[PDB]
């Protein structure tokens, strides 16, 4: 099931959405908003792609003239896994003021959602945001494997320590 | 409801936390913790307060650092041995008073607001502004005639003292100012007077020494040639003597305080004593704090000075400072009267009783009242709408 | 050229003993400028330097090093003896194969209350035996069963310092055990079927198999050696009595991330058959079908993996591998 | 701090400057303070009619009268004495010092009455303790929290807390260090026995009022004659009355550890989509 | 091969003067920038703040010596050179709602934008003013390219959607009559003279050639398509493996050269004979791109030398840099390019 032709995929399918460009609003008087956001012009919207490795972790793209809707749900192991990944995507969720590429709440039955708007596809490399990707997926295994083993040990300490007495 | 909530204000020296409604602080700790030189409880292994100051098998961390914090992750576990093992008082049963900075940023309370509801789970949380519980503790010397949240709060610390005008309990941003002379500097001022005047003292327990000598003895006066000629002609009921033993030796070592006792408070009066880089006196600052705020709550700024903060606790402060105020005052008041082809402007710099601690005061007095139930953000406005629920304080008591 | 001179010059005046008889400033000095030197300037001249007349500074360093009783000259030596096993492998394996290890093994024993010393020392070992090409039987009379011990419960119960020894320990364990013997002739596997109440070296084990990268290839060499964490895992779950250091919960643990780490990793890659293999050990030693959990998506995955028919031979060795571990009831 | 401490720091601090002060012969300076501790206990400390020479120290806890019902009073006058006085109004066990007449050792009783809550709750488990020493098998309750409530019950004694975890995550915490807990019988053998019970309570606390649901938990501690003799009475209870209190702050501390790890790993990320600009 | 980096964020549009003598374009700014060229470097040399938003398009009458630019402002500048500072006049648009480009006749000017309505503009001498007559026949979208053919009288421009049409903007009341045309015999102003048969992906790329037989075309589905009424305005298509291409100007007048998203400028060739379009190949063969610009191209221009046989391509992008091409230096480069 899991392999890296998936990520390499869904880097290719990054790359290919990753073409946006500024646009104007043609409904408001000098408005400029993401057209993959609103989705008021049927004209400008793809047709959404999605991409599963598997029955539980998968990667919904969903792409636009003027923007770029890329939302995320990672594999769900165990139920501590569940909700530190809640926990963690909650916690980027709130610095959504600092991503600019990224939206504070996640898409609806995934995960977590990255909004790289055309402004920001503008003021950014393209091959570097597509790298940031698959760097955010692969650091988000690791990290979240890293973080339940560390918390495992230090309830392992702690029992430990308080048994001991 | 049945018990009490705790209030914490983290200074840049000093951190304050106790009980509110109580008189005084329940533990008035220092502004260090200490730390390693990572996996598994070690985060555990950490040391605040008083205990922290001198660890040699650890190292002293300072957080707040000119009243804004620049480590979240130290703080965090100095608010954690101060939850539970300086006041040990059950967090999820009991509301929270949390203090800020004059320049403390939205995206800072944010965070604040983070730290406390998502780790500790409060039932409630309050992030007030210094000024405000400040011109409210400066209403606990007045009685019931002038208790208002107008007036304008020199805040003088550690790290920072600054000149912030309030009014009804909203701070005016941009007419605030900034001073360079803290309560640091003028310690190390202090320190420097020690250290050229006489000699005989460890250099481990200099700055110590210094701080004694801004404690006991530092007092300001009313001109810098008399403090000066009485202790040339007279020197014999003037100049102090100082003993402390040294910590190396544990022998007595003694020390003569003299014109330092002065020079130190009067750094304040004219901070070009010990600063290249800055020229203004305390006097001009709050004129042109006064001056540069709105014109119609100017005479009430003028008229509610008050101290905060540990640095404006020394003798005879806020005398020198109202009579440079008012002498200005009355000098251009007079000269708009001479060319006029004016009534009195009233100007009164209050010394509250708690003025030394009066950021604390204030909240214990703003958490005592019924109101501070309503006002408080609740957790469960917390977890049901976001973090931008503790962004917007209610201000009530007027 | 200068470089070249100086080098010769303070291996030369060094090995005349005259330096230990000489004052302690010199000869940091010299250590200093030798080592500044072997850091700063070309290695092709500081490998010709160091491997002259087959190593003959070499040896003499190593020499002096076991002669000299200051410590700061020591941690130098030490030093110039990691830039020196970072210039080449000739020169590692010329170290490795001098007494340099046991010497080092015996101060690392005595000498407790130099904490940067001991650090150094550990490092400079860890180094050395990060290529396990040669194994001295003479060696294993200072490194052995007792300092395996002592190492374990360096890592069990940690000393009373920055405490960043502790890992250097461990990948000192690691690189020593990389040229170890199999299960019966393990002196590593020995001491942990000594002492099996060692529950934090399992912990660390973890956290550096979670991790995916190796703490004992530091320096880049033509034909590197094999995965530390996989072998040693693989000596360890080699027998019940040394598996037995895993704990009810961190066996579970250890079989998720090997799990994931086998299905997680794609067809032509080496780790991948190795960690297969090492899932194969888990489930053979270890009480693997006793609460029978992560075995499912175990098996899904097996299975989708002896469905690879890919080309490659790598991918073939690792079909055969589990086709070898395919033990199913 | 790993281990919760048990002594009032407050308390404590304001008694040893008192002491301090008064030793010295300097003029007696009034006190007035309210603190709290753990579980929700209320101390109030004052001085009595005025009068600077006394101080009062008042204390209240909500299941006072349960803890009363098991012979607090003898435990109480057994451990103060002529300290112990009449309760002050609404509290429930207030402790008087005259600074006219004290005693030269001020270190016993400052830690002495720093334990004052552990000192108050020690009583049922003193009684218990005795109970099994003697051997009288076929003889507790007592609401220490608003939404909890602490079960106490031949050869060894069991002593079932059942407590609440409000936050979601604070009870998967929660279960990971009782799963840990558990098997805790691996580091060291002498160590009591510890059993968790997730949903409903054990068999012995069953069908009796006993408060089920996904919020709470019951864990039992199972001690032996080692750790229940009166050689090892103070710490184990000083121990097991902070059982509760040191499980609460253990997983608030993996929680600030969980948000200290976040933030670096956030920093590591920001700086990657940092070094994916131009300049 | 000559890029210049001018600056770090991307650029909007870019344009030349009469003898190719000073350059000017606009940094995604409320503003738009003129330099020149004295010597190796380049310096700025005018400034014009008058737009009220982001500009669009801008392009430069040559003869004329007068540039007009329109963008988010919604509104136009006929800017003219009035000694030492270029004075702008505002040509109302009269749009509710991204393009521009003079005439050969340089008297009126097309503006395209997402009015969906190609507003055509000349200026009234009767009235001292400007005046913008809108064709909006059979147009369902923006106009994001529009460049004219040699009749000075048919404007070409591809929409969103998902078409390049080929419509006629002629004033009878700045021009005499149009001639004759093998695109059709009936000249209209509003008249559709031509379309597209594409249904997808979005016409970015639109420019006649000089002979004005053959009109093409680059759309966003990885696909150009070029058309040629001298077939009986035959659609010859092809799909190119790379990303999409953004802007497409032709070299010959069988020779077209043009980059997009792919970062680099591709050349490629159609026969007459069989029919149909081939590919070239990359003219631009070497951070980490393996292209000079570092981001997609957002329009080219020619220098020097007609559309029917190029001897300086001017290319500007999204990448902030200049990029100067020869045909010489190219074709002495790829000896595998046939042109
Ligand atoms: N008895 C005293 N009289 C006058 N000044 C004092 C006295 N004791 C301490 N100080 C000075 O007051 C300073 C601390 O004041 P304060 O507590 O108001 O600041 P803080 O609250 O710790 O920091 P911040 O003002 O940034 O919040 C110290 O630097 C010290 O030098
Ligand atoms: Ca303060």
């Amino acid at each position: 099931a899991t392999l890296r032709p998936y990520l390499s995929a869904v880097r290719a399918t990054l790359q290919a959405a990753l073409c946006l460009e500024n646009f104007s609003s043609q409904v408001v008087e000098r408005h400029n908003k993401p057209e993959v956001e609103v989705r008021s012009s049927k004209e400008l919207l793809l047709q959404p792609v999605t991409i599963s490795r598997n029955e539980k972790e998968k990667v919904l793209i969903e792409g636009s003239i003027n923007s770029v809707r890329v939302s995320i749900a990672v594999k769900q192991a165990d139920e501590i896994e569940k909700i530190l990944c809640h926990k963690f995507m909650r916690f980027m969720m709130m610095r959504a003021e600092n991503f600019f590429i990224l939206r504070r709440k996640p898409v609806e039955g995934y995960d977590i959602s990255f909004l790289i708007t055309n402004f920001h596809t503008e003021q950014m490399y393209k091959h570097k945001l597509v790298d940031f990707v698959i760097h955010f997926m692969e650091e988000i295994d690791k990290e979240i494997s890293e973080m339940k083993l560390s918390v495992n040990a230090r309830a392992r300490i702690v029992a430990e320590e308080f048994l001991k007495n | 409801g049945r018990l009490p909530a705790c209030v914490v204000d983290c200074g840049t020296g000093y951190t304050k936390l106790g009980y509110a409604g109580n008189t005084e602080p329940q533990f008035i700790i220092p502004s260090c913790i200490a730390i390693k030189e990572m996996k598994g409880v070690d985060d555990l292994d950490f040391f605040i307060g008083d205990e922290a100051i001198e660890k040699p098998t650890y190292a002293t961390k300072w957080p707040i650092r000119h009243g804004i914090v620049e480590d979240w992750d130290l703080m965090e576990r100095f608010m954690e041995q101060v939850i539970f093992k300086y006041l040990r008082a059950e967090p999820e049963d009991h509301y929270f008073l949390l203090t800020e900075p004059p320049l403390n940023t939205p995206e800072n309370r944010e965070y604040t607001a983070e730290i406390m509801f998502e780790s500790f789970n409060v039932p409630g949380l309050y992030i007030a502004v210094q000024a405000v519980l400040a011109l409210a503790a400066s209403w606990t010397s007045r009685q019931v005639g002038e208790r208002t949240l107008t007036g304008t709060v020199i805040d003088s610390g550690d790290g920072v003292t600054h000149v912030i005008p309030v009014a009804e309990g909203y701070v005016i941003g941009s007419c605030i100012k900034h001073i360079p002379i803290a309560g640091r500097d003028i310690t190390y001022f202090i320190q420097q007077l020690l250290r050229d005047r006489e000699v005989g003292i460890p250099p481990e327990q200099s700055l110590e020494t210094a701080k004694a000598v801004k404690e006991r003895y530092s007092y300001v006066c009313p001109d810098l040639v008399k403090e000066f000629n009485k202790y040339d002609t007279d020197g014999s009921k003037w100049i102090k003597q100082y003993t402390g033993i040294n910590a190396i030796s544990k022998k007595e070592f003694s020390i003569d305080v003299g014109y330092e006792r002065f020079l130190g408070p009067e750094i304040f009066f004219h901070p070009e004593f010990a600063n290249p880089d800055f020229t203004q006196p305390i006097s001009e600052v709050v004129d042109e704090v006064i001056q540069n705020c709105p014109i119609d709550v100017r005479r009430p700024l003028y008229k509610n000075i008050v101290l905060s903060g540990g640095s404006t606790m020394f003798r005879d402060f806020g005398r020198r400072l109202q009579r440079d105020l008012k002498r200005t005052v009355d000098a251009r008041l007079k000269l708009s009267e001479e060319l006029s082809g004016p009534k009195p402007i009233d100007v009164q710099v209050i010394t509250h009783h708690m003025q030394r601690y009066a950021v604390w005061f204030g909240g214990s007095m703003l958490a005592s009242t019924p109101e501070f139930y309503q006002v408080c953000h609740t957790k469960k406005d917390y977890e049901e709408i976001g973090p931008s629920i503790c962004r917007h304080n209610p201000v009530f008591g007027v | 050229c200068h470089d070249q001179q100086r080098l010769e010059v303070i291996f030369a005046d060094l090995a005349r003993s005259w330096a230990l008889y000489e004052d302690e400033g010199v000869i940091r000095c010299y250590l200093e400028e030798l080592l500044h030197i072997l850091t700063d300037a070309d290695p092709e001249v500081c490998k010709k330097m160091c491997k002259r007349n087959e190593f003959e500074s070499v040896l003499a360093l190593v020499a002096y090093y076991q002669m000299e009783h200051r410590a700061s000259l020591r941690l130098l030596l030490l030093k110039c003896f990691g830039a020196m096993c970072s210039l080449d492998a000739a020169i590692i394996s010329t170290l490795v194969s001098s007494v340099l290890p046991v010497e080092l093994a015996r101060d690392m024993q005595t000498d407790t209350q130099d904490h940067q010393k001991l650090c150094y020392s550990a490092l400079i070992l860890a180094m050395v035996f990060s290529m396990g090409e040669a194994v001295p039987y003479a060696h294993y009379e200072h490194l052995g069963t007792p300092f395996a011990q002592f190492l374990l419960n360096i890592v069990e119960d940690g000393l009373p310092t920055t405490e960043q020894l502790p890992d250097l320990c461990v990948n000192l364990l690691l690189a020593l055990n990389l040229h170890l013997p199999a299960a019966d002739q393990n002196v590593i596997m020995a001491a942990l079927s000594k002492h099996a109440n060692v529950k934090i070296f399992s912990e660390k084990l973890l956290l550096l198999l979670n991790r995916g990268d190796d703490p004992v290839r530091i320096f880049k060499h033509e034909p590197q050696p094999p995965h530390s964490v996989l072998k040693f895992l693989q000596d360890v779950f080699g027998s019940p009595a040394t598996a037995a250091i895993f704990y009810h919960t961190d066996m579970m643990a250890l079989i998720d991330i090997t799990v994931r780490h086998i299905a997680d990793l794609s067809p032509g890659d080496k780790l991948r058959m190795e960690y297969l293999s090492l899932m194969h050990a888990i489930v053979r030693t270890t009480p693997y079908l006793q609460h029978r959990h992560r075995l499912p998506d175990l098996q899904a995955i097996l299975r989708r993996i002896l469905n690879e028919e890919e080309t490659s031979p790598q991918c073939q060795m690792d079909r055969m591998i589990v086709r070898e571990m395919c033990k199913e009831f | 701090m790993i281990l919760l401490e048990v002594n009032n720091r407050i308390i404590e601090e304001t008694l040893a400057l008192k002491f301090e002060n008064a030793a010295a012969g300097n003029k007696p300076e009034a006190v007035e303070v309210t603190f709290a501790d753990f579980d929700g206990v209320l101390y109030h400390i004052s001085n009595p009619n005025g009068d600077k020479t006394k101080v009062m120290v008042s204390i209240s806890l909500k299941f006072y009268k349960e803890l009363q019902a098991h012979g607090a009073d003898e435990l109480l006058k057994r451990v103060y004495g002529s300290y112990l006085v009449n309760p002050e109004s609404g509290y429930n066990v207030s402790l008087l010092y005259d600074l006219e007449n004290l005693p030269a050792s001020k270190d016993s009783i400052v830690h002495q009455a720093g334990m004052l809550k552990r000192n108050c709750f020690a009583s049922v488990f003193e009684k218990y303790f005795q109970f099994q020493e003697e051997g009288k098998e076929g003889e507790a309750v007592i609401h220490y929290r608003d939404d909890e409530t602490m079960y106490v019950e031949k050869d060894r004694v069991t002593v079932v807390f059942s407590t609440v975890f409000k936050d979601d995550d604070d009870v998967v915490i929660g279960k990971v260090f009782m799963q840990e807990f558990k098997e805790g019988r691996r580091a060291s053998h002498t160590a009591p026995q510890v059993l968790f019970s997730h949903r409903e309570p054990p068999l012995e606390l069953k069908d009796t009022d006993a408060a089920v649901g996904d919020n709470i938990g019951y864990i039992t501690f199972v001690l032996f004659p080692r750790h229940t003799n009166a050689s090892a009475r103070d710490n184990t209870i000083n121990l097991i009355h902070t059982f509760r209190d040191y499980l609460h702050y253990h997983i608030k501390c993996s929680k600030a550890y969980i948000h200290t790890r976040m933030r670096a790993k956030t920093s590591d990320f920001l700086k990657v989509l940092n070094r994916a600009r131009p300049d | 091969m000559a890029y210049h980096s001018f600056l770090v964020e991307p650029i909007s549009c870019h344009a030349w003067n009469k003898d190719r003598t000073q350059i000017a374009i606009c940094p995604n700014n409320h503003e738009v920038h003129i330099y020149e060229k004295s010597g190796n470097k380049w310096v700025q040399v005018h400034e014009l703040k008058e737009h009220n938003g982001q500009v669009t398009g801008i392009d430069w009458a040559p003869d004329s010596n007068r540039i007009v630019t329109c963008g988010t402002d919604r509104n136009a500048y006929v800017w003219t050179l009035k000694g030492r500072t270029w004075k702008p006049t505002l040509v109302i648009l009269r749009i509710n709602r991204r393009c521009v480009r003079w005439a050969p006749n340089e008297k009126k000017f097309a503006v395209g934008s997402g009015s969906r309505v190609i507003s055509i503009c000349y200026f009234e001498q009767e009235n001292d003013w400007w005046v913008c007559k809108h064709i909006k026949k059979p147009i369902r979208s923006t106009v994001l390219s529009l460049d004219w053919h040699p009749n000075s009288v048919l404007l070409a421009a591809g929409s969103c959607d998902f078409k390049c049409r080929i419509f006629s903007a002629y004033i009878k009341e700045v021009e005499e009559r149009p001639a004759p045309t093998p695109w059709g015999s009936k000249m209209p102003f509003g008249e559709l003279m031509f379309e597209s048969s594409s249904s997808c992906g979005w016409v970015h790329g639109v420019c006649f050639s000089a002979n004005g037989s053959r009109v093409a075309w680059v759309s966003h589905d990885s696909t150009v398509c070029l058309a040629d009424a001298d077939k009986k305005m035959a659609v010859a298509t092809l799909a190119s493996e790379t990303l999409p291409l953004l802007a497409v100007t032709f070299i010959t007048e069988s020779s077209l050269v043009a980059a997009g998203h792919d970062c680099f400028p591709v050349l490629f060739t159609y026969d007459s004979a069989a029919g149909k379009l081939s590919f070239g190949g990359r003219l631009d063969v070497p951070a980490g791109l393996d292209s000079l610009h570092k981001n997609s191209v957002s329009q080219i221009s020619v220098l020097s030398g007609g559309k029917a046989k190029c001897s300086q391509f001017c290319t500007t992008g999204m990448d902030g840099g200049m990029s100067i091409w020869d045909v010489r230096s190219l074709e002495s480069a790829l000896k595998d390019l046939k042109i």
